[PDB]
């Protein structure tokens, strides 16, 4: 998107699947591309960001408002909350390492939670603001 | 009249309620039925973030009274090995009432 | 011509009006009809917060003049045990006027 | 959603099904996941919140605007009002106990009321603001 | 060829214009036709705040030139007792031109 | 919706069907739940409110913006105007009696008027602001 | 809608079909309810107002933003302009007589013009502000 | 093969251009064709502010080369008395090319 | 729409089809009503205005925001740009002659450009502000 | 098996690229095929600002390997005189592979 | 029963995971199947910025147990030369279980 | 659109397909009109601008907010990021040469990134602000 967005999704994927919680609560089912197979059904997904172009005369940066959705096949979605709670416990104030530039603050934004389809699957989006500096 | 040839392990989940009101499913197995599985026109369907591949699969089993173990309720799902067939509805296919149409999906993530 | 085999307890609700203008339904029973119930293609349907499982169920009973007790009005519902069949419409199936098509749902929550 | 959202829906479900009114007016039909069976038809439902991220330098919190819908199969929806009135009598100024952090104020917000489908079923949403502190 | 068996009281409204431009309908009766009424697949339909129950009801009468009293224009409605059949369109069913298909609703509030 | 909404729709239904005008202009066809039968066709309907939560530290109230629609099968909808004029003549500055709390002012808001379906039926919504005090 | 709306549509229908222009440009085809027949095809239509409730402590009034659409079956819609020009020449600063109250100013508002369907028919809405006093 | 029985006055409008770019239509008459008119399933359709009653009316005439007067272009309309049939498309029904399907509406305001 | 709109579309059609560029770039294919035939496929279209009612106590005027779309069947739409560039070169600061009143300034507004259907045809709208004085 | 009777001048456009990335089409003619043209149900379709009249026109030609001149790619269009048939897709109608279904429009502006 | 005549090179992609969670596909070839390819009604479809030409192409191969190499999973695609057939779903066409329906696209950019 | 838009898309197409990165990352698949064939599947597309009419008394200019989308058939869309990163590395602060007028600043704006269809294809729009001077 902006130049940092190649490295940002890579590093927030690496801070995920390293937290001990959400590894005993989701498992290995944290991905962007879905591994085809049986579709385990309590995964998360980390793809849709958008940029709010916060830049400079000398240099330029980006505000990545990336969405991490939590999808859960369970009957209620109290299961999907603690998995999303372990997302938000892992990412606000992250201070991680990027491959192009660095980020300065990984804050938290709106996080809606609803039934996507036939009321069988439950999507909890989690928008995180990622002010990165190129 | 339908020729029943597949063995489908019927599965019913016990609903352990959590503190928030949502039940937690287990999908403990139930006794096995015999059925025919007739496919429908299948195409892949947009899931959440998954490009789920679905086919209609009208499954036909024998019947029972509604308060019996042998009726597939639409709560339940079938499972042949690792191919889970959800149950959309059960509809009493036969005129005399010997056979039940079920309705499945087989949503493989693909 | 239809072969009638099920016993459906026809039910009509008396409408006790509340103070706000909305009637309160009771679903007191009415006399029982005989009918055939022919299923349609069923699939689960998104309710409010319920994944309701519905099947079309064209029910065929015998006829009567419109001001008679034996006509199922679309106000009413059928009920076979605990399986409530709502009535969508009644449509006078036969050419000579002996039989009425009804239209049902059987929305089980599933 | 935020870390408190695992415990918030759990505690507002427990303050429900303990009020004496709405127990003689709905019954045991207060849930998130629907118990399959005959679908009684005068239930409520407590799932869709969203977060408005009210946080701090030192610590962080959340504004959960959770929706409690009231669904009713009755011909009029004066029946659905008093059930929703018993919702709102049970929740504004609740001062309940959470498992992760605590809430500081459970206020009231917009509460629309309409016919969802075929004009047979009536949905009364009730948005409550839940400023929780993690 | 159609077997005509029902007596439908054809009704045409005179249009008393009001001051604002809108006509006021009266639905004074016209002479009675003979017709067959063939049902379609019926289901209830969301009205304004009414869950209206509708069925298609292709009605077949005999024909006339377009400037005659016996033609049902789509202005008009049929009425058999208290069952008003609106007219959607008239379409000249027969090849030789002896019979007219009409198209109805029978929207009962239900 | 809010606690007063059980009594508000009940009392505005009782001030309707007591006005002499709209009783000779609609008849007995003022309802929420439709009486099934022949569907007379020049009715009104009083169900969809929504709340704008105007409350207090000590006590709480509500702003019910309830909609009273006027539906008419007549060819023009000059018939539907005077029935809606008799609605608005009956309700602005009502000063009626409630069963839970009281209202302080029943004002008037937007009132759109259009053809709902196939241009055969005409819907005149009438939004009235009902500031009630619990 | 408001109490004046029974008389407002009646009087703006009477100022129409009395202008000499638009009587030689449309004819007798000015209506709300369509006279069934052959559908002449260069009509206008005067039904959909909405109210913006401009009222008082002592007395009350209304802002009727009524829409007069111009529909035309001609190939181009330069024919529909002069018919709509004869609408607007007939109504801005009208100073007409009402049956309930009076109006104080019949101004002009937005007037969009587009193809409704299959690009065969052309709709020119003309919103006029009618501040009436009850 | 189609049995042609109706006389349809084919009509083509000359396009007098106005100053703004829009042509003004006249619908001067053209020579009359013979045709069959086969109805379709008709129902009323929401116009602008008119509840227009439409029926599909596949009209079949004989054929001609495309630069001939006898071809109904979709510019043109048919008219039988006061019943104007618009032309949606012309489609060369026959295999050998003797007959043309047309497609009509008959939108009466109703 | 307003009274000038009968003459405005007529005069902006006459300034088009008189520019030497867009006559060697479109041809005679500038119209409102489409001439039926083979549909040449690199036309423009000048019909949908809307009015923003800028008027006076003494006199009245209009702000016609008319849309001139450019449609092109070519594979890319660099062909459609120069035809739209020849539109905008012909109309901003036009100072033309009207039949009802006059215009005072024919400015330029937003001009979006996209694929309408199946990505085979490309529509470049060009909104021009036409402050006319009646 | 299809009876081929029309002569359709197949046309392929060379793509002269412009500076912006968009190619400019020429629609130079290619060699002529023989085909049958079977109409579909046609109706007019809302274009951009044009009320385009379209009909489905499944065109059947003979086959070739995919790297041959005789295959109509969906890049190309047919043209019989001044009636351009676009190509939607080509689909290999025959079981043995002798015939190709094409899919056309004939969008006349009307 | 189906007559299998085409040679389709079945292809399965190995999923080399990248650092961000997205796998990178290779589409290494797998062993070749024999199949029939029956076309459906095709028309061009709006892609992203591409006017993609698609046809349904129900492909029928022979069957295998689900943990075998010969089953086309919907992960995989077919390829006949340079014509890639995606796989939407696989659905076990035969009653006895000898044949599998596949479902394809052949989206050529056109 | 505006007069510069004929030359702007031409010059931003020429700065693309000349960068060394995105030539080893996309290839020759940078276009507006799609070359028909096999549809390679990791292309970009540069067509939909819109204008925000920033002009003068003496002279006139335009704000072209052109969209360059990145489409990718890969399973994840980390591949589509670096191709979009090579877009943004090639265009912000471009200072290129136009054929009609010149541009003064080619800045960066919002850049959303999502799954278009069936979640098989991934679209990364990149809106760039192009203040050109005619």
């Amino acid at each position: 998107s902006y130049a940092v967005a190649g490295a940002l999704q890579a590093a927030v994927y690496q801070q995920l699947r390293a937290d001990a919680v959400l590894a005993a609560l989701v498992g290995t089912a944290v991905y962007d591309a879905v591994p085809p197979g049986p579709l385990a059904g309590t995964y998360v997904s980390l793809g849709p960001e958008d940029v709010a172009d916060a830049s400079d005369k000398t240099g330029a940066g980006a505000v990545h408002d990336f969405v991490i959705s939590v999808i859960t096949d369970a009957a209620g979605f109290a299961t999907a909350k603690a998995a999303a709670a372990a997302v938000s416990d892992a990412l606000v104030g992250a201070d991680l390492v990027l491959s192009r530039g660095r980020l300065v603050g990984l804050w938290f934004l709106r996080a809606k939670a609803r039934r996507v389809e036939k009321a069988d699957m439950r999507r909890i989006d989690l928008v995180f603001r990622a002010r990165v500096e190129g | 009249r339908p020729r029943l040839n597949r063995l489908l392990v019927l599965e019913e989940a016990v609903r352990v309620a959590d503190g928030a009101g949502g039940h937690r499913l287990d999908w403990q197995a139930k006794g096995e039925v015999w059925a025919e599985v007739t496919a429908g026109s299948g195409s892949e369907r947009a899931g959440e973030f998954v490009t789920l591949a679905s086919v209609p699969f009208t499954i036909v089993v024998r019947a029972a009274p509604v308060g019996a173990a042998r009726r597939p309720r639409p709560e339940q799902r079938f499972r042949e090995g690792a191919r889970i067939f959800r149950i959309l509805a059960v509809a009493e296919r036969d005129r005399e009432g010997h056979y039940l149409s079920c309705f499945a999906r087989e949503e493989v993530v693909a």
